[PDB]
């Protein structure tokens, strides 16, 4: 197994980390740059992103210091939502310094030396540029609607956002500081407009078992259940799926039938209007709880099935382990609709107040999927901008406000920690010239004004990619909350840092 | 054939080596530089600890299969120097090659170097103290035991995981010899908690056999049954599907489990818990229908396991439905059943009092590589340890006992001469050269911060205070807090001082043509 | 870089002239048919844009922008494949250099994307609106532009049968797109072309009813996706006989479905059934199914599923997959479903009038024999096209890539209007539409240096009337020798320049 | 169809012969380079002398092989005397070599060597030194200081004093043989370097921690032992099986019939004669469940070397099963006593039927000092032995080597012709061997080697440079002790391993 030393490994670690801190800036901002997607080895049909994460879910690299940011950035893209491609950027804004600074002869453990301080330094700063908005909830409101779509913004479709940010703030609006993702039921489902996409007040299905189940039903009775029917489970009602004689085969599917019946009782005898299973519901107890005002669907939701027992308040059969047992979900309304092209079946008088269904629905699933992909990272800032309700300026205004502070505390620590700090903060003031140069605008005018700007200092004109230029962030729908930045000032530095105590690899590849 | 010549075999041998040695230099302290591990595989983890990585890196030069095979005994007993080991066998390595390429035997200075190792070890005998006692030797354990969780995992003290650390061996310590071994108490990694969610277990725990969660959860006594022989009706990892000449024969078959439940529980009861650890795990159809008969049975767990909680116990574990005894039933101080994780089922916690053969620290971690970490760092705080309970011992320095260690050896060259005043030479430089060295891997001069206690040495003796691992810039290597087993430091100069010597064993160099292929 | 992507996006902007510039020398009849070699190497002669760019075709970025061109016109029109291939590379003259000029990609495609919006705007200004409730308008900007081009012969004869569908499909002024979906197009194999008919109803290819009506009232229209033969092992009935004593004892279960399912048609009741294949569904029993037949519904065996789709969603008649889903409502109800043997040679199952979904027409392409068939494809599907796309963008204008000429000479003075960075931005897009008619004008042969020259101004001096006649590729009127674009036709290929465009220009 | 013919062939024989010399260069006394040798088999291969490796490096060549083949002919009798004929026979094909093309090629080739070969051994016994019990020493204390020559001549420390009657017990009790085959030593890891052991049968290290194994006796004074070459574990007879239910009642049965046969495979040699039972191989949980059900004594992994000693101590036999043995294929002492020392289980075997095996114990509560005695060992083993075997003692470090080739460069002037030069030669061959451990004691050789011989134109009795020392003086009064007759062994090896391929310049080889 081949050791790495510090600049091999680490000029390996420069090249592919910071060009995966490329292709994703190339994406950073909404004019950051549409990148037609090149798959490596498999799947040549090429969507185009203007978000690098898809790059680095994409695109696979070999690089392993670049292995590392893909899941930095799935950190981001999952647990924070946005500030995917910009947790990449900036740490490769950071090695773009470590770059001097190793062949510079700093050694690397300085080089996290200020670092480690400095992180804070524009934390702080950040924590200064933080302030709470959404004190109020009308605040909330379009706080919400500040950096709910404001995370779409780079992501590719943000022209559906008008009526998805709508949605995503009403949800989150309804959840009244109790944040809740699993009480808003997340249904991407073909069928009818993207504008068509909608929010339900309860539970839904995009499983319909059809209409040979009862459809709508008040003051319904819900089992939640893995249940099964031609599956055989257990409790005999008559033969299931055994030999134990010559004949003993053949008694199998009419006392199944029996054994599905009395899997009728037992679930019926909840007093169930809607029999909801997660597997398999034969036809014949189907049919037969069809008759007996039940409505039974098969193979519904298992997030579903999960949600309809977290929202309806439902418990699952345990797979028919609770023959008679298991408490229902309960939802005082069945409503079998369409939203779309599709009909689904809707579910209210559930258990959770904050239980909603968002329903988002493709006229293409591209956008669909595309639209569920913009509709959680939202909500992951959401709850975080529940959690906290308050922003900070984005654009590069607070960026270079951590610029010209930092850095001016780089300026009066400046012992080792600047050699990292002031090579820190500069990475602040770096990616104000990443958004505009991606809107195609000198960046030196604008950062090094945005630097008087914030040297200064400055809370509002910061540089507005919408406007490519050096613009008010008031709270004006482009200042981020400062959920995501804490986060990826939390999470960038790291993956530099990280790669900055191993330059030692030692590889048997 | 290939036919190498004196120097170049041992060439040959440097050419890995040092460059071995020099990614181990990088290591040194927080100073240092953690190792990256790419496996063969392509799998990216940071590693450490030379023979750890050194087993993780694949040794085809010679040279090298010692360095796993040296670095081994060194991690058991001391568990730091395995990183260091391969700095002095790489350092003093080219000390013997220059020498070797000034004309110097290997006939010559090679004794010198162990004839400098013992007069270092022996002056290193004197450096801080040789010792130490079980309450003294906890805040040597806590900077022990803060920084190595401090150094490895995280930074930071973990309390929970520093002094149950130690006083796990410090609760195995005293059941042998006054002197624990290193598997005498087991690291359990799994990960229901964050890294400080630990378990300190004087016995070794599983999870629980759970058929059904929502049948109860329940531990008695303090004793387990631990069973090859039925707990209930055994089953042996085998199917047994549903086979009854009646539809009225299946309710009848209902009743010949619950019935052997409780017959076997009863079996069980009167001998040990009434819980099972049982070799077979039986039909959990079945064995919730038990946990329905309550008494919980652990059972899907391994046959190793059995054996494992029993002799942990010194038990035995009952061979056979009419071989149950409660001897040959596992033990406890206290079985109890316990949440692994916060939100899961209640592993079965068996705490053994009845005796302790392994004083298990069950740890559990946010992600593996830092409960690894914490394990890796866990094992050395173990480690170190072991050195304490045999002689209750430390130092500290690298850079504040080896430049003294030198500082003996120093002068003592031209105290030798003739042949081992170019050993002892070679041997003093190459021991201040890990402060160097790690100096080197710091944000200082290697020569300087090597002269900053140069001077030091010239002025203190045996000093507690030498250079930083910890990187502050104060260098006390009592207030740097960098503590190392003097045992250690003595095994390592003996481990790391070994491996120069042994490239020269025999006259033999000779191969085939085949060295390594 | 953002350079390995614009050296790749040049290669995107190069190749995507490339091949299409195929398709340049190819706009119009005039522009020439192009024989091209295939993937399977085969000469293959080809004058339209659709055609050439999906037929041989490479791995390049551009390649797969190329064959969305032609489609996106398709979907929109299916008038314009060629056109519509001719203002990209236009366009990607447009912008290549913005680039080399220091303008940058996104303020480009912001700007064209943008610029069309502006730029486009007086395209409909230039334009004139049509009356698309009126058969005649309709049909007028239909054979208008099929005299305009190729497709007259059965054209003039099926194109009043296209509007003949269309005007039945029409229920708003402005006629909505005149989706073709409320038209059916069938083909029958014997008959002529005046055979072509137009009925409310579906007609159905084939048919198969052994022993039932052939011609049915009040038609419920019935869907057997399930089958009339007992579930499939061995056989098509659910009898395999291994034993006498166990055939007696296998006798008494297999007589049902073949009864019950089969009744259960006329159970519900039904004057129809539709039936997949027998190679689509597992096996039909004609013992069973003649039963069937003999109740007297009326059994169209073995029918396609593409006609059932259009059975199932325009004339309504609702899936039954299932005994579960089989009911008489899911059924369609004919007014008259009818086998026909009539109009020439060959079954059809007529269904004669319908409650339906939308309007719903099936047009049936008939001819002296096949390629006359084929011929009346075209005859009513050409006219439906530049129907649908009159309507769609209600009004016409006039045609032969004036409107290009036209408008490029203005935007370019509207975009030098603008200023900013953008000014000539938007000029350079302004003057894209010029070598659309100058291919034309040059594959029409002679000099397209000349005519644009003049028509641009023309257009700022007669503008509609001085165009290029795509007869005379040069200035000339097409008023004077009809040239008509519905506007769609036209406006389904504006911004799909600037889409794919606005796209690749993104595109790193 | 091979053959290389004339002086060509003839002198491209003795280089792939010398260079393997040219490893063992001084292998003896060790110091040198030892490179780790990884075959193309992935084995990492090394030696305590050269002719291990020798075993390990295989030719083409005749000629090559023959050498190892002598070396090794050399080597098994006394276990030493392989680098000495390794270097001598090969050094006589180096030296003559320039002769050869001179010409040494007419059959005066082969005289010289056997003709002066016989004046060292006429030399040997007339100035060889006999010792018995009464007579310097007990012959105890000259396997004393012939293990203080073999042990102490390498370091170590007056261990090798202790050791050096120490060592010689199991000798005494086991002397038949040069080597240790019956007497074996234990490594003992714990206790301390001044105690070091003797047991008059084996002692296993360890013998291996199970279920019950504390529950197992640790101690016998009757053991009667079943030597097993094989394990008996969980995995041996399987616990895993199946049967059908619609009562569970023979979910304990279709287990347990599988289980008694666990138990009955090792009870029926534990039933029929067996209290010790030491298996060489894995015992597993439920089979020791059924030895901790018996409660006489189970072993696995317990090594064989001790366990076919044990048989050959003992008097049972290497048993391949737990089955179909008698009481007698048991091994027998008088004492199974285990009494762990350090982390070895160690069971004393002793007051066995024969003892054939009598093993010393090195203790030495640190690695390093032992394996370096415990190397010094089979010096003094191959020695102490030897030294009783052939009590007529000669003495190395160029003692008569020195000498020889003294009188061998003074017989030169007698023989002048063609081999003359074969004398010289022949000659300080035996001065070539200490001309390395002259390096070995740091000296220079070839001085401190003329001073041997101006020194045996003053002395000349036992007089050499001996390692041993790091000095130049009488060998044998510097307590460089081996017997005379391995020289003699070696010498009519020297000259004679040398004139088989000389008297070949035609060396036909065959595909076949």
């Amino acid at each position: 197994a081949d050791e790495e030393r510090a600049e091999t490994a680490r000029l390996t670690s420069f090249i592919g980390a910071i060009a995966i801190g490329d292709l994703v800036k190339s994406t950073l901002g909404p004019k950051g740059m549409d990148k037609i997607l090149l798959s490596s080895g498999r799947d040549a049909s090429l969507m185009v992103t203007n978000d690098g994460a898809t790059i680095l879910k994409n695109i696979g690299v070999d690089n392993p210091a670049a292995k590392v940011l893909v899941d930095m950035s799935r950190v981001q893209d999952d647990e924070v939502g946005d500030g995917t491609t910009s947790v990449t950027v900036l740490a490769a804004e950071l090695l773009r310094e470590a770059e001097s600074l190793i062949a510079k002869k700093i050694h690397p453990q300085t080089i996290i030396a200020g670092w480690r301080e400095a992180t804070k330094a524009a934390r702080e700063a950040l924590l200064s540029s933080a302030v709470d908005h959404g004190s109020d909830e009308v605040k909330f409101r379009q706080d919400l609607m500040n950096i709910a779509g404001t995370t779409l913004s780079s992501k590719l479709l943000t022209h559906h956002k008008d009526h998805f940010t709508k949605l995503a703030v009403e949800a989150v609006l309804r959840l009244k500081g109790s944040g809740n993702l699993e009480a808003i039921h997340i249904i991407k489902k073909l069928g009818g407009s993207l504008a068509d996409s909608y929010l339900d007040e309860g539970f839904l299905l995009d499983k319909k078992i059809g209409v040979n189940q009862p459809k709508r039903i008040e003051n319904a009775k819900i089992l939640i259940a893995n249940t099964g029917m031609d599956t055989d489970k257990i409790k005999i009602f008559g033969s299931r799926v055994r030999v134990d004689s010559t004949a003993k085969v053949a008694e199998i599917e009419h006392a199944e039938k029996e054994k599905m019946k009395e899997k009728v009782e037992r679930i019926l005898k909840h007093g169930i209007n809607c029999f909801i299973n997660r597997q398999l519901i034969y036809n014949y107890p189907e049919q037969l709880f069809g008759a007996a005002g039940v409505m039974a669907i098969e193979h519904a939701d298992f997030a579903g099935v999960e949600r309809l027992a977290l929202v309806t308040g439902g418990e699952i059969a345990s797979t028919f382990d609770h023959p008679e047992l298991v408490k229902l979900g309960s939802c005082k309304l069945i409503e079998e609709v369409m939203i779309g092209e599709d009909k689904l079946i809707h579910f209210s008088g559930v258990a959770l107040g904050e239980a909603c269904t968002i329903v988002l629905r493709g006229a293409t699933q591209q956008i669909l999927d595309e639209a569920e992909r913009s509709l959680h990272d939202a909500l992951c800032v959401l709850a975080q901008t529940v959690k906290d309700s308050r922003t900070v300026y984005g654009g590069g205004c607070s960026e270079m406000l951590m610029a010209h502070a930092v850095t001016q505390l780089a300026n009066r620590t400046p012992g080792k920690e600047a050699v990292a700090m002031e090579s820190y903060a500069k990475a602040l003031r770096m990616l104000p010239t990443i958004i505009a140069d991606n809107a195609g605008y000198d960046s030196a005018d604008l950062v090094a004004q945005l630097r008087a700007a914030h040297s200064e200092g400055n809370t509002t004109a910061g540089l507005d990619m919408r406007e490519g230029t050096i613009g008010d962030m008031a709270i004006l729908g482009i200042t981020e909350s400062f959920q995501v930045k804490r986060q990826v000032l939390l999470s960038a530095a790291e993956a530099a840092e990280v790669i900055l105590r191993v330059d030692n690899i030692i590889k048997a590849a | 054939k290939s036919r190498l010549m004196g120097l170049e075999a041992l060439k040959s041998h440097i050419m890995a080596a040092k460059a071995v040695a020099n990614t181990m230099r990088t290591s040194l302290g927080p100073n240092g530089l953690d190792k990256m591990m790419v496996d063969k595989d392509g799998d990216v983890t940071v590693t450490n600890d030379g023979a750890t990585i050194l087993s993780m890196m694949d040794v085809d030069h010679q040279i090298a299969k010692l360095m796993v095979e040296l670095s081994k005994s060194q991690d058991d007993e001391i568990g730091d120097g395995t990183t260091g080991v391969v700095v002095l066998a790489g350092a003093l390595l080219e000390e013997a090659e220059q020498l070797l390429d000034r004309g110097i035997h290997p006939i010559r200075i090679a004794d010198g170097y162990e004839q400098a190792a013992r007069v270092a070890i022996e002056h290193l005998d004197k450096i801080s103290d040789s010792v130490l006692v079980d309450i003294k030797d906890t805040e040597p354990l806590i900077q022990t035991a803060k920084t190595t969780l401090g150094s490895k995992v995280v930074n930071s003290c973990h309390r929970q995981m520093a002094e149950i650390a130690v006083n796990a061996v410090l609760t195995v310590a005293d059941m042998e010899r006054r002197d624990v071994d290193f598997e005498l108490i087991k690291v359990e990694g799994k990960v229901g908690g964050r890294l400080e969610d630990t378990k300190l277990i004087k016995g070794v725990i599983v999870d629980k056999d759970f058929s059904h969660p929502q049948m109860p959860k329940k531990v008695e006594d303090a004793k387990i049954a631990i069973l090859t022989c039925p707990f209930e009706p055994p089953k042996p990892k085998t199917k047994h599907k549903l086979d009854v000449t009646s539809v009225e024969d299946y309710k009848a078959l209902q009743k010949y489990e619950k019935e052997k439940f409780e017959e076997m529980i009863q079996q069980i009861k009167e001998t040990g818990a009434n819980l099972a650890i049982c070799q077979w795990g039986f039909d959990d159809e079945a064995n919730h229908l038990l946990l329905q008969n309550n008494l919980p049975a652990v059972r899907w767990v391994g046959g190793p396991e059995i054996e494992l909680i029993a002799i942990a116990t010194g038990g035995r574990i009952v061979p056979r439905f009419s071989e149950l005894t409660a001897e040959k039933l596992g033990f406890a101080g206290l079985v109890q059943e316990i949440s692994f994780g916060t939100t899961k089922d209640k592993m079965l916690v068996i705490e053994q009092c009845k005796n302790s053969r392994a004083v298990t620290i069950f740890i559990r971690g946010g992600n593996k590589m830092i409960i690894e970490e914490a394990k890796r760092s866990l094992h050395d705080a173990l480690c170190v340890i072991r050195n304490l309970i045999r002689d209750n011992r430390v130092v500290y320095g690298g850079g504040a006992a080896e430049i003294s260690c030198a500082l003996a050896v120093s002068q003592e060259a031209d105290k030798c001469p003739t042949l081992e005043q170019y050993a002892m030479r070679a041997f003093a430089d190459a021991l201040e050269v890990i402060p160097m060295a790690l100096s080197e891997n710091s944000g200082m001069n290697p020569i300087q911060t090597m002269t900053e206690v140069r001077a030091r040495q010239v002025k203190e003796m045996n000093p507690a205070l030498g250079i930083d691992c910890l990187h502050k810039g104060t260098n006390d290597m009592k207030q740097q807090h960098v503590i190392e087993t003097l045992i250690g430091k003595k095994q390592q100069i003996s481990l790391a001082t070994q491996m120069v010597r042994m490239i020269l064993k025999i006259d033999d160099i000779r191969k085939p043509g085949e060295s390594e292929e | 870089d953002r350079d390995k992507p614009a050296q790749i996006r040049f290669s995107n902007i190069s190749a995507a002239k490339a091949v299409a510039d195929a398709i340049r020398t190819s706009l119009g009849p005039k522009g020439m048919d192009k024989m091209i070699q295939d993937g399977k190497g085969d000469v293959t002669i080809t004058n339209d844009g659709a055609t050439i760019l999906k037929q041989m075709q490479v791995l390049h970025p551009a390649a797969r922008m190329l064959v969305e061109l032609s489609k996106a016109q398709d979907i929109e029109a299916g008038d314009g494949t060629t056109s519509v291939v001719i203002i990209a590379g236009s366009l990607l003259d447009s912008c290549t250099k913005l680039l080399q000029k220091g303008i940058h990609p996104t303020i480009i495609s912001e700007s064209f994307q943008k610029a069309l919006e502006k730029g486009i705007e007086i395209l409909t200004d230039m334009s004139r609106p049509v009356e698309l409730s009126d058969r005649e308008t309709l049909l007028n900007s239909a054979t208008t532009s099929l005299n305009s081009k190729v497709v007259s012969q059965y054209s003039s004869l099926l194109s009043p049968m296209s509007v003949n569908a269309v005007m039945k499909v029409i229920d708003p002024a402005t006629a909505t797109s005149v989706d073709l979906r409320d038209i059916k197009i069938v083909k029958k194999l014997g008959g002529t072309i005046d055979d072509c008919e137009l009925v409310e109803g579906l007609v159905l290819t084939q048919k198969v009813s052994n022993s039932g009506i052939t011609r049915v009232e009040k038609a419920k229209i019935g869907l057997i996706q399930f089958c009339l033969s007992a579930p499939k092992t061995d056989m098509d009935n659910q009898i395999v006989v291994s034993d006498y004593a166990q055939m007696d004892r296998v006798l008494r279960e297999e007589r049902a479905y073949i009864l019950n399912l089969v009744k259960q048609i006329k159970k519900t009741g039904c004057n129809v059934l539709l039936i997949q294949k027998s190679i689509l569904r597992d096996a039909l029993s004609d013992l069973a199914l003649h039963f069937l037949n003999k109740m007297k519904i009326m059994v169209i065996k073995d029918i396609e599923r593409e006609d059932i789709e259009f059975i199932c969603k325009t004339i309504g008649t609702k899936p039954v997959a299932h005994i579960d889903q089989f009911t008489a409502d899911m059924l369609g109800s004919a007014e008259l479903a009818e086998e026909v043997n009539l109009n020439g040679s060959g079954k059809l199952l007529k269904i004669t009038g319908c409650a339906s979904p939308g309007k719903t027409v099936t047009i049936v392409v008939r001819g002296s024999n096949k390629l006359v068939i084929e011929e009346a494809e075209r005859s009513i599907h050409d006219a439906l096209c530049v129907i649908r796309c009159l309507v769609k963008k209600r009004a016409l204008i006039a045609g032969g890539g004036a409107p290009e000429i036209e408008l490029a000479l203005r935007l370019t003075e509207y975009s030098r209007t603008l200023s900013g960075m953008e000014s000539y931005c938007v000029r350079a897009f302004a003057d894209a539409m010029e070598v659309i008619p100058s291919t034309l004008a040059e594959n029409a042969g002679l000099n397209p240096i000349s005519t644009v020259t003049e028509l641009r101004n023309r257009h700022a001096q007669g503008e509609k009337t001085a165009g290029i006649n795509v007869r005379k590729g040069g200035i000339s009127n097409i008023l004077e020798e009809l040239v008509v674009q519905p506007l769609l036709v036209s406006v389904s290929a504006l911004t799909l320049a600037t889409e794919t465009v606005r796209s690749i220009l993104k595109i790193d | 169809t091979d053959s290389s013919q004339g002086i060509p062939q003839l002198v491209s024989n003795i280089s792939a012969c010398q260079v393997i010399a040219e490893a063992v260069r001084t292998t003896l006394g060790p110091r040198g380079m030892d490179k780790l040798i990884v075959d193309g088999r992935g084995k990492a291969t090394i030696s305590n002398d050269g002719a291990t490796i020798l075993k390990l490096l295989d030719v083409v060549h005749p000629a090559a092989k023959t050498l190892v083949d002598i070396a090794k002919s050399q080597d098994a009798e006394v276990g030493d005397g392989t680098t000495s004929v390794t270097l001598l026979a090969a050094e006589f094909l180096k030296q003559v070599k320039p002769y050869v093309e001179e010409g040494l090629h007419p059959q005066i080739i082969i005289r010289a060597f056997r003709t002066a070969t016989q004046l060292a051994v006429n030399k040997i016994k007339e100035i060889a030194v006999t010792v018995k019990k009464a007579d310097k020493v007990e012959q105890r204390k000259l396997l004393e200081k012939c293990a203080m020559t073999a042990l102490s001549s390498k370091l170590i420390s007056q261990q090798k004093a202790f050791f050096a009657k120490m060592v010689v017990d199991a000798v005494m009790m086991l002397d038949d043989l040069l080597q240790l085959k019956m007497i074996g030593i234990k490594k003992v890891q714990g206790g301390a370097l001044e105690d070091s052991q003797l047991v008059a049968g084996v002692a296993f290290k360890k013998t291996f921690s199970y279920a019950g194994f504390e529950m197992q006796p640790k101690k016998y004074h009757n053991p009667k032992i079943a030597l097993l070459n094989v394990e008996l574990e969980l995995k041996a007879e399987k616990d895993n099986a199946e049967i059908r239910v619609h009562t569970v009642e023979d979910y304990q049965a279709i287990v347990d019939a599988e289980w008694n046969i666990l138990y009955d495979k090792l009870e029926k040699i534990h039933h029929s004669g067996a209290k010790v039972v030491l298996s060489k191989l894995p015992i597993g949980d439920v089979a020791t469940q059924y030895f901790a059900d018996r409660d006489m004594f189970c072993a696995g992994r317990v090594p064989e070397e001790d366990l076919k000693r044990t048989m050959m101590a003992c008097g049972g036999s290497i048993q391949t099963s737990v089955n179909a043995l008698s009481a007698d294929v048991l091994g027998r002492c008088q004492v199974f006593e285990e009494t762990q020392i350090g982390g070895e289980r160690y069971n004393f075997f002793t007051g066995c039927p024969k003892a054939k095996t009598c093993t010393f114990i090195l203790r030495g509560g640190a690695e390093q000092f032992m394996e370096e005695t415990e190397r010094s060992l089979h010096d003094a083993i191959m020695i102490v032995r030897r030294a009783i075997k052939n009590d007529s003692v000669v003495a190395g470090g160029g003692a008569i080597e020195m000498e020889l080739s003294k009188y061998l460069r003074d017989y030169s002037r007698t023989i002048p012709g063609k081999q003359q030069l074969l004398i010289g030669a022949y000659a300080k061959a035996l001065e070539i061997i200490p001309r390395q451990l002259c390096d070995n004691a740091g000296f220079d050789a070839t001085n401190i080697l003329n001073k041997l011989r101006a020194r045996h134109a003053q002395g000349g009795t036992w007089y050499g440079v001996d390692i041993n020392n790091e000095d130049i003086a009488d060998n044998f009064e510097a307590f460089v002790w081996e017997p005379a007759m391995v020289r003699i062994n070696a010498l009519t090896a020297a000259s004679e391993a040398a004139c088989l391929i000389v008297s070949v310049d035609e060396t036909i080889k065959n595909p076949r």
